[PDB]
RNA sequence: UAUAUAAUAGAAUAAGAUAAG
RNA sequence: UUUUUUUUUUUUUUUU
């Protein structure tokens, strides 16, 4: 191939002018065909790049440029396409702004400051915007994440006006952008909700999602608008999508929906088609039938043999919700709980502060947990992540490996003195600590004396049963000072006034001292 | 013998004071005829001509200093006026980019050779600073050593009077919208000769002791050593105009140096003025507040603390009853002197009532109907309450309308 | 190891805390470096806090602003101001407080207003982050710092602080410099009434930071006395050496503390290190207390270690013991022949305190006078008239005699006349110059010295 | 030449709106400058805008199939949403969507999509037409149609997405393409049964 | 020691050659002291470069992301709107003046820059030049990068390197050139004279006149003015010779060659590194500094400190 | 009878001495 | 343990 070869040659030395166009058919034909090896030679590659960079990309569009970009990207070459800049006063038009918005949000580089220029330059113009254009706007101003709620305010505003002018997906698609947007007022969302149940019998499933995600993020401020579609919605159950029949699940745990008639017909309808969801979808469906008390013996086992596929390559951040679901429901899996520990010896390298404490809190009151090899694993992981783990999160992984029988002193004193430098708040932020240090019961006086001034101002607001539970901790980590116990004592004397030998052996010793 | 090279910064001329005594005298020409305005085209024929000659005698200087070794012979006053001139043109737009990058560069190099060499004297570090950070020409090395160059307190002991009054007045004059990264070394300039300010206590005039204390204020900077440039003029009340009473009035709450005792007399001050104004009023207003802020009902006189603020309430009564004179600008400015009025219960007029309502409301008539051109809900709510509280008989317009535009929601919320 | 940006910076904040809390092991830092050298968030999308962390962590470990990611991160925090909360606050200015380009300090002051503005709703957390992160920067926002301390203020009237963030505290607003008496106060009452829980290790950083911000009050430091001499049996020779440094700070003649003090430090001789001597030194030389036991076995110990000696260490060592008048012979010798090694380490005012201390004591070497006199050529820029007087005469005393050398301190001699000529001490140092350098050296600074002025 | 001097063609679009031209202009002659213009993405969308509402309905009601398309391909390629010009354009498409070729009906569907085509009829009755002649469609065409950013709303009826399905299957050999039909297919209304066959011959 | 701060702990310091060895950047690390076995040159390379005084490597010496991470610190390198921090840590720049030209050329810079630091110590490059000069040890001298303009970048005319390194004694030298871009005859490759390293016994030819304000030719054609006769007829049967490097390859280089550089006249810079490496027992000539703010050293004293590092020292 | 389309999001988490005016 | 906070401040007379 000499002609090929002197092209190849002349293109990696820069010799060749090359317009925007031109490197994108360039990408476009090496990454559909890639007869020839394009992509695996690397200084052709650079040399386009070179060439890609210097040169005038406004003559493409956002999707070419984004396309080009990731081509780039797919053989190693850190490739960003060039930011466009606010228009000049004469190409200050409706549709030049929106290009801007647009651009901004696929290329995925959002600048704020340019964000409020042309939200300034919008306002004076608002006026010659078509109806599409509105309900274009408003759903790019929410994926950039604005915090503008005036704005966005007088755009519903307006599309409320051209309502006949709107398709369904048009609304829909306002309907769920208006309700992304946190700082929004509330008559406009009332009066969004009552024009989408206007419109309501031309849905698509597309608008039904949209419409159940809305209303998911609103909350049970707006029920009847859900009872509504739930109501519509009954003759479609059948022959429904699965997706939105798992929206239409979180919907019914959101609003807390009390007529658990339909409940019943809408998750029958998911449990049979239930086969057909990812992994997001179906931990959803879990948590949802979780919280709506749904959970029978044979939808149970349904659900957890289609997890049963998808448990050997779960995310770090889908473990925890699937361990907590077969901890809550008495019913048997033993199986999947066997593969989700294994998948969690896995990924214990990548797994944070919070997702290992879930993991090791949810796992420890588990018999079969006690003798797998997670726990030394996960002992000397929790170890090394010690500095990273907060207030909570460092009680659950203490709680968790202490009730796993995990003996390891320097442990407990490093998150002894971790909980010195955070401070408690809670008894239940204190109390796996202290049945840590039980478990192998020595530590320096200094530990004793600071553990016991934490405890002393908290005494006035324990149960009977925690405080001995804490008086047990103490006369086992071997406390002396008089004042705790002082307390202690006085916190008792209320439950039983009575110093009569009726209460148990431990009452009278803690009430002599 | 050594070959020194140090120059005093305020006798070796070179050809640099023969090119700037031109752009001086150009320059105050073309002020003149300024002055000479209080013929605009005619006036701009003379003020062109005059641009052009030193557009022509800057060039001629820039290709001098590039083509010829002139700022090592130079000394060091013609290399400060020089770097004088350079960022003064610019501002009034005599200038090009190319051309003021060229010579701005090479002025930078020379003050950083020279830096290195070590004759940079305490007055030149403060005078090539402030003439560079106000002028917004970054360049890293020499922004750097100057901000670390500027924390030698030692250095920045015996500044003349002059020189201090000069750059508190350049950091003052252009702080409106300087750049935020020029702030930190314009507050490291203003506190490197805070101690010479201090004890230059005694011996500012009036005018220019408000000037400093506003420059420093304006700088969210409140030093320690300028301590007693704020008590001589508690010290000093009755010299000063009506108008800058309000100001001092600001400085001194910002200085934790207002008390009941100086309140009197601001309060006092700002009456004999002609005719108010809106922010006599509100500077009156935010000093009574905050005095009645400060008797305790259980402190060493608390038996006497009630009789003080009767005392504070009358003379609160004293700005009340001049309330119709002043012209609001903005709505936040009648919200915060209703509530000081309210909140220590103060007694108002009705005229005075129907005067501020009728202007709240015609500053109101303008968001809703216009619709084109800041009232916040939270705004409008508390006004409505203040408007229920004096009766709706004061402004039946106002009423209406607030409730009008809450039902429409013209107003936007506080979040956004 | 291939892994998610996200995923890089958790592993990365996980190896910065190692390294910085958990003994300075050279091999994580090489992983670390190398690990952020190839990382880049180009295209894909992260929270700020991810950012933030990613900035941090590439920062702490040595890369300076010129880098990619470096850039990156700034660019994102340029950008996106709106999504670097409180939260993430703190941690974007501290990986900016060390880099000195325009974005960082658009970056810092812009953090700086948002933390001013909403000083009022944070909680112990975030305001000693916040705190504790503006502290580093060297920023100079009194309006802010205020507001801050007016709201530790309300926060610890409720008793919401304890031991670890009253020491972060302290350090933060003693580095400042603000001293604000009634804020100190509070962290004190909060400090007193937390009894028992402010152990040794919370306690000798607390009095140091009192001691630094320099308080007017002497009531304070009595309690913080009595406090030690409680505390004295429990301290290794680091705290024992802090100690004797605070407590020169305070500048209050106490007995019993300093008795029972220097007897724990002649305990622990066997572990005091060069830092340790340097600063026990100091400390006696700032107190003027004379201990000549306690001088012998220092200069004992630092006769035993020698190399450890950093710039810092050797210039306090000798100036100490050129002010109280004690010197070796060997130990002096061995001092100034390994200073001769490090001259390319002296800052602008140790060289002159190091050169001054051997030219008072009548101790001079050829190779450590050469050495400090041709490295003084690269500080005379950053030296005040008074240090540049020393270097001159420690210069004058060594008789140097190069142009090369002598031409920039002539230099910053004239450039800072007036606080040259005009020093209430130094006349006799001045006229000893000047008669060992001659009227013909330098004609300008004769023509003034025969002026008076 | 790819040369994008805008001042230059507004100012040329300004004599051509200032002088009534565009009343008088052929079909094949507003295409053929609509489509010069959006080829290098013209800045001034007033002028453009300006320029496509002075032409009447006199030219919009006898248009050729092929100009019609180029037009609001051109319109769809340069961000224009007119609410009035696309009425006409619906009733055009009306009168002669039988003639389209293959290619104009997918440049027609995607196109429309692009802009936000509120109508259905016009756009049920495309993909009616283009299901009924699915046996001829090429490549090029196949990619334009199911490229179409609202595709699944298209994909209704069984019958109108099943002969269009299968030849996608049969033609079309770029994974990226094939991932994004079965994650339509996916979000479609389609019968459980069609989706879950279409994405078996797709994928694997 | 001192006491570093929390936050300071990981920092590295002000000047790079405080570093005792080698970042972990670019490679991972230098191998164990006897695994650097398979770096070695094969000897038919090292009598090639004896015969015509220069060769390039057979194979690249960087990975392809290597390059680009050093292309981007050249790029920072060359600032102008944000200088680079520890500029002044060069020995010298093209930015000096602030202004800038077509060409950048920077010098010292493995001071003031990860990566090039690294490069200093990369084995394929040190081990080759180790045995270049008789398999002894070796010293980092210097090392320079040259950038070109985007059209008009300039063509550096003949030279020869020692011709600058006077102050030292005897002619122990090597260069190693690195392209990291793809150079030509139009772009910035070398050309230089195929036997030019032994003439006149080792002499030196004198210093070259050429004119900076025009085109290439002249700057090219100098050389007959600098030769004689019988250097003529020697250039006659082989003329000077340009070589074409790609990425990451990587030419040796006589300290005698004569050598220069065509100008740039692609769409876009170019850019290339220079290494120069002594060898052991290489004395000085003059009392005082060879670099600008370097150790000064005796009369005939041997070259070494922390300004000359050692990277690479067999048994 | 024409050379070409491209958008789905999840994680709440605190280290600590600069030879000053 | 009881001291303090909430403005659109813009008026400094040099030849640098």
């Amino acid at each position: 191939p000499s002609a090929l070869h002197l092209i190849f040659e002349r293109c990696k030395l820069n010799l060749v002018e090359f317009t925007a166009q031109d490197v994108y058919q360039i990408c476009t034909t090496a990454y559909n065909m890639d007869t020839l090896g394009m992509l695996q030679d690397p200084d052709f590659m650079r040399g386009l790049h070179d060439a890609f960079r210097r040169s005038d990309q406004t003559v493409i569009s956002p999707f070419q440029a984004n396309l080009i970009a990731d081509t780039f990207r797919k053989v190693g070459i850190n490739s960003m396409p060039k930011e466009v800049s606010v228009p000049e006063e004469d190409a200050i038009s409706p549709e030049s702004l929106i290009l801007v918005l647009r651009n901004m949000n696929i290329t995925k580089q959002r600048d704020e400051r340019k964000i409020n220029e042309v939200l300034k330059l919008m306002f004076p113009i608002l006026d010659e915007f078509s109806p599409t254009q509105l309900s274009l706007t408003v759903t790019e101003l929410a994926r950039l994440k604005s915090t503008n709620a005036d704005f966005v305010g007088k755009l519903a505003k307006r599309i409320m006006e051209y309502n006949d002018d709107l398709s369904a997906l048009d609304i829909s698609s306002a309907a769920v952008s208006l309700a992304y947007c946190p700082g929004i007022s509330h008559n406009i969302l009332y009066r969004m909700m009552q024009i989408v149940e206007e419109r309501m019998g031309e849905f698509q499933p597309e608008d039904y999602i949209n419409v159940l995600h809305a209303l998911n993020t609103l909350g049970p401020k707006f029920v009847n608008t859900f009872r509504k579609i739930v109501e519509c919605g009954l003759q479609h159950v059948e022959n429904m999508d699965a997706v939105t029949l798992t929206n239409y699940m979180v919907c019914f745990s959101t609003m807390d929906y009390k007529q658990r008639e339909h409940i019943d017909i809408y998750a029958d309808a998911l449990v049979e088609v239930a086969t057909d969801l990812s992994e997001k979808d179906l931990v959803m469906a879990f948590i949802a039938l979780q919280r709506l008390r749904l959970l029978s013996d044979t939808m149970f086992g349904t659900m957890a043999s289609c997890v049963i596929r998808y448990a050997a390559k779960m995310d770090p951040r889908n473990i925890a919700p699937i361990m907590d679901i077969c901890s809550t429901v008495p019913h048997a899996s033993d199986h999947l709980m066997k593969v989700l520990m294994d998948r969690a010896v896995e990924c214990t390298r990548i797994l944070t502060a919070n997702q290992l404490g879930d993991i090791l809190d949810i796992l420890g009151l588990y018999p079969p947990a006690r003798e797998h090899p997670l726990v030394q694993l996960f002992g000397k992981q929790a170890r090394l992540r010690l500095d990273l783990m907060g207030p909570d999160a460092l009680a659950n992984a203490t709680r968790g490996l202490a009730n796993l029988g995990y003996a390891d002193p320097e442990y407990y004193a490093q998150a002894a003195e971790t909980g010195f430098r955070y401070g408690f708040k809670d008894w239940t932020l204190l109390e796996p600590m202290l049945m840590g240090l039980s478990i192998t019961g020595q530590c320096p006086p200094t530990m004793v004396r600071v553990l016991g001034s934490h405890i002393a101002p908290m005494a006035r607001s324990m149960s009977l049963m925690e405080i001995e539970r804490a008086n047990r901790y103490l006369r086992r980590l071997g406390c002396e000072d008089d004042f705790v116990y002082k307390a202690m004592a006085s916190r008792v004397l209320q439950f039983v006034k009575e110093v009569t030998p009726e209460m148990p052996e431990d009452l009278q010793v803690l009430l002599q001292r | 013998p050594l070959p020194v090279s140090y120059s005093p910064g305020s006798v070796t001329s070179t050809a640099i004071t023969a090119h700037c005594d031109v752009l001086s005298e150009c320059v105050a020409k073309a002020d003149e005829l300024a002055v000479q305005l209080k013929t605009q085209e005619g006036m701009e024929e003379f003020v062109e001509e005059l641009k052009t000659s030193a557009t022509n005698e800057m060039t001629a200087l820039v290709k001098q200093m590039q083509t010829t070794p002139l700022l090592q012979r130079a000394g060091m006053h013609e290399l400060r006026r020089t770097l004088y001139y350079t960022t003064s043109l610019k501002e009034r737009d005599w200038l090009e980019e190319k051309q003021y990058t060229a010579a701005m560069r090479m002025l930078t190099v020379e003050v950083l050779r020279r830096d290195g060499d070590g004759v940079l004297s305490a007055d030149d570090v403060l005078y090539v600073t402030t003439h560079v950070v106000t002028a917004n020409f970054y360049n890293r090395h020499l922004w750097n050593r100057m901000e670390k160059s500027l924390l030698k307190f030692s250095n920045y002991e015996n500044i003349d009077m002059s020189s201090v009054k000069a750059f508190s007045t350049r950091l003052f004059k252009t702080r409106r919208g300087c750049a935020k990264e020029t702030l930190d070394i314009r507050r490291k300039v203003l506190l490197a000769m805070s101690r010479r300010v201090g004890v230059l206590a005694n011996d500012f005039d009036l005018p220019s002791l408000l000037g400093v204390l506003q420059c420093y204020t304006v700088h969210d900077l409140t030093p320690f050593h300028l301590e007693p440039l704020a008590i001589r003029a508690t010290n000093h009340v009755g010299d000063f105009t009506p108008h800058e009473c309000a100001t001092l009035a600001h400085v001194l709450r910002k200085w934790r140096t207002m008390r009941l005792e100086v309140c009197e007399r601001l309060v006092e001050r700002i009456c004999t003025s002609d005719q108010l104004t809106h922010h006599m009023a509100n500077a009156a207003m935010i000093a009574i507040r905050t005095c009645f802020n400060q008797v305790s009902d259980g402190g060493r006189n608390a038996m006497n603390a009630e009789p003080t603020r009767q005392k504070l309430r009358a003379m609160g009564e004293q700005i009340g009853c001049r309330l119709d004179e002043v012209e609001y600008p903005a709505l936040p400015v009648i919200l915060s002197i209703l509530d000081v009025v309210v909140t220590l219960k103060i007694y108002v007029p009705k005229k005075c009532l129907q005067v501020i309502f009728s202007q709240a409301n015609d500053m109101v008539a303008i968001v809703m109907e216009q619709k084109d051109d800041p009232i916040t809900a939270e705004e409008g709510r508390q006004l409505q309450a203040l408007l229920s509280h004096y009766g709706n008989d004061l402004a039946p317009e106002l009423s209406q309308r607030m409730k009008e535009a809450f039902r429409e929601g013209v107003l936007p919320d506080e979040a956004s | 190891s291939h892994l998610s940006a996200r995923n890089i910076a958790t592993e990365a904040l996980q190896m910065k805390k190692l390294h910085q809390e958990r003994g300075g092991n050279p091999m994580l830092a090489q992983q670390a470096r190398r690990v952020l050298f190839a990382t880049s968030i180009a295209g894909q999308n992260l929270d700020a806090r991810s950012v933030a962390l990613l900035l941090n962590t590439a920062v702490y470990f040595g890369m300076e602003s010129d880098a990619k990611l470096v850039r990156e991160c700034i660019d994102y925090c340029l950008k996106n101001d709106k999504l670097i909360t409180v939260d993430v606050l703190p941690i974007v200015v501290t990986a900016c407080a060390t880099l000195k380009s325009r974005d960082a300090r658009e970056v810092i002051e812009m953090q700086a207003q948002k933390a001013a503005r909403n000083a009022k709703f944070l909680d112990a957390k975030d305001v000693t982050n916040i705190i504790s992160a503006f502290s580093k920067t060297g920023i100079n926002h009194e309006k802010l710092f205020a507001f801050l301390s007016r709201r530790v203020q309300t926060l610890a009237r409720v008793g919401e602080f304890e031991a670890a963030h009253l020491v972060i505290l302290a350090n933060a607003f003693s580095r400042l410099r603000y001293r604000d008496k009634f804020l100190f106060g509070a962290i004190a009452r909060r400090a007193m009434s937390l009894r028992e829980r402010v152990t040794v290790n919370e306690l000798v950083p607390l009095i140091v930071a009192f001691s630094k911000i320099g308080l007017k009050d002497p009531k304070l430091s009595k309690r913080f006395a009595t406090k030690a001499m409680e505390y004295v049996d429990q301290m290794n020779a680091e705290q024992v050496a802090s100690m004797f440094m605070a407590f020169a700070y305070f500048g209050i003649r106490y007995d019993q503390l300093f008795g029972v003090l220097t007897n724990r430090a002649v305990e622990l001789i066997d572990e005091f290190n060069a830092q340790y001597i340097s600063t026990t030194l100091n400390a006696f030389q700032r107190i003027g207390i004379n201990n000549p036991e306690l001088f012998d076995n220092l200069a004992e110990r630092a006769l035993a270690v020698v190399q450890d000696h950093d710039a810092r260490d050797i210039s306090k060592t000798v100036t100490a013991l050129a002010h109280f008048g004690l010197k070796d012979e060997e130990l002096f010798k061995r001092l100034a022949s390994h200073a001769a090694s490090i001259a390319d380490q002296f800052d602008a005012m140790g060289l002159v305190n190091t050169a001054h201390a051997f030219a008072r004591t009548n101790f001079l070497q050829q190779d450590m006078a050469v050495a400090l006199s041709e490295r003084s050529v690269y500080v005379c820029r950053l030296l005040d008239a008074g240090e540049t007087r020393r270097l001159l005469w420690a210069l004058a005393k060594f008789q140097v005699r190069d142009p090369k050398i002598l031409t920039p301190v002539f230099n910053r001699c004239l450039a800072l006349h007036y606080d040259f000529f005009a020093d209430p001490t130094g006349s006799e140092e001045i006229e000893e110059i000047f008669d060992f350098y001659g009227p013909n050296f330098c004609p300008p600074l004769y023509q003034l010295y025969i002026s008076r002025g | 030449k790819v040369f994008k001097q805008d001042r230059i063609l507004k100012q040329c679009l300004d004599y051509l709106v200032e002088s009534n031209a565009a009343v008088k202009l052929s079909a094949t002659s507003i295409g053929a400058m609509l489509n010069s213009l959006a080829a290098i993405r013209f800045t001034y969308h007033r002028s453009v805008k300006q320029f496509m509402i002075a032409i009447s309905t006199e030219q919009w009601s006898e248009m050729d199939a092929s100009p019609l398309v180029k037009i609001v391909s051109a319109m769809a390629k340069l961000s224009l949403r007119l609410p009035q010009v696309l009425v006409h354009v619906g009733d055009r498409l009306l009168d002669v969507y039988t003639f389209l070729s293959p290619l104009d009906t997918a440049l027609v569907i995607n196109s429309l999509q692009s802009i936000g085509y509120g109508n259905d009829e016009v756009l049920m009755m495309l993909m009616r037409h283009a299901a009924s002649s699915a046996r001829r469609w090429d490549e090029v065409s196949l990619t334009l149609l199911f490229g179409a950013s609202g595709v699944h709303r298209l994909l209704r009826n069984v019958e109108v997405a099943a002969p269009l399905l299968e030849q996608a299957a049969g033609k079309t050999s770029s994974p990226h393409l094939r991932q994004r039909i079965a994650a339509s297919l996916r979000r479609s209304a389609l019968p459980r049964a069609l989706v879950q066959s279409s994405t078996s011959l797709l994928t694997g | 020691k001192s006491y570093v701060l929390k936050f300071l702990r990981g920092q590295l310091p002000e000047d790079l050659k405080d570093v005792n060895g080698a970042l972990g950047c670019l490679y991972g690390t230098l191998p164990d002291v006897d695994e650097f076995g398979q770096f070695v040159i094969s000897p038919d390379v090292v009598n090639s470069f004896h015969q015509f005084g220069y060769v390039k490597m057979p194979i690249p010496v960087l990975d392809h992301q290597q390059i680009d991470k050093l292309a981007d610190e050249v790029n920072e390198l060359a600032n102008n709107v944000e200088h680079h921090p520890k500029t002044e840590r060069l020995y010298a720049t093209s930015l000096a003046d602030l202004t800038g030209g077509p060409l950048f050329f920077c010098q010292g810079q493995w001071r003031a820059a990860w990566g090039m630091h690294d490069l200093i110590y990369l084995p394929t490059i040190t081990v080759a030049a180790s045995q270049i000069l008789n398999n002894s040890l070796v010293r980092l001298w210097y090392d320079e990068v040259f950038m070109k303009a985007a059209r008009t970048g300039p063509c550096v005319p003949w030279q020869q390197n020692y011709a600058r390194w006077q102050h030292t004694k005897p002619v122990n030298h090597v260069t190693v050139m690195i392209a990291l871009d793809t150079m030509n005859k139009d772009r910035g490759a070398p050309c230089l004279v195929p036997g030019s390293h032994r003439w006149r016994e080792g002499g030196l030819l004198p210093p070259v006149s050429y004119d900076p304000t025009k085109d290439e030719a002249h700057q090219l054609n100098t050389i007959w003015e600098i030769i004689n006769e019988e250097e003529g007829e020697m250039l006659m049967d082989t003329p000077p010779v340009t070589v074409d490097l790609r990425r990451g390859e990587a030419l040796l280089i006589h300290p005698l060659t004569l050598f220069a550089t065509h100008g740039n006249r692609s769409l876009d810079a170019v850019r290339c590194c220079f290494i120069h490496y002594m060898g052991e027992k290489t004395y000085a000539v003059q009392n005082g500094p060879l670099l600008p703010h370097t150790t000064k050293f005796q009369a005939d004293a041997m070259i070494q400190g922390p300004f000359y590092p050692v990277v690479f020292d067999p048994a």
